């Protein structure tokens, strides 16, 4: 239950 | 003429006061995206999007050094992890909400510790 990645977001492409 | 406030203020009372808040907000189920700083690239454009990427470890980093000579350092920075999480991340991702959420639990921890004041 521990995420490793940073769920690549898109706020400032 | 007052003495009911629990506001730490001092750099030591805060240091470890916050050492607990932090320890808590960080031990928070919504603190894993902040528990420690991202890979700088885990987060694509992280440092670009996040003018100031702060985490609970980074928080605790300061904490360790007793850097939090003010719950505001502590507030701002921990708030810097939530806000940066709220900044870049989408309220759909795991972290973003975890930011608001943590920021909320954390709020109960700072509040409790006479922190929040700004």
């Amino acid at each position: 239950s521990t995420g490793g990645v940073k769920k690549p977001h898109r706020y400032k492409c | 003429g007052s003495h009911m406030s629990k506001e730490p203020r001092d750099p030591d009372q805060l240091y470890s006061t916050l050492k607990s808040i932090l320890q808590q907000v960080k031990s928070h189920q919504s603190a894993w995206p902040f528990m420690e700083p991202v890979k700088r690239t885990e987060a694509p454009g992280y440092y670009e999007v996040i003018r100031f990427p702060m985490d609970l470890k980074t928080m605790s980093e300061r904490l360790k050094n007793r850097y939090y000579v003010s719950k505001k350092l502590f507030m701002a920075d921990l708030q810097r992890v939530f806000t940066n999480c709220k900044e870049y991340n989408p309220p759909e991702s795991e972290y973003y909400k975890c930011a608001n959420i943590l920021e909320k639990f954390f709020f109960s921890k700072i509040k409790e510790a006479g922190l929040i004041d700004k």
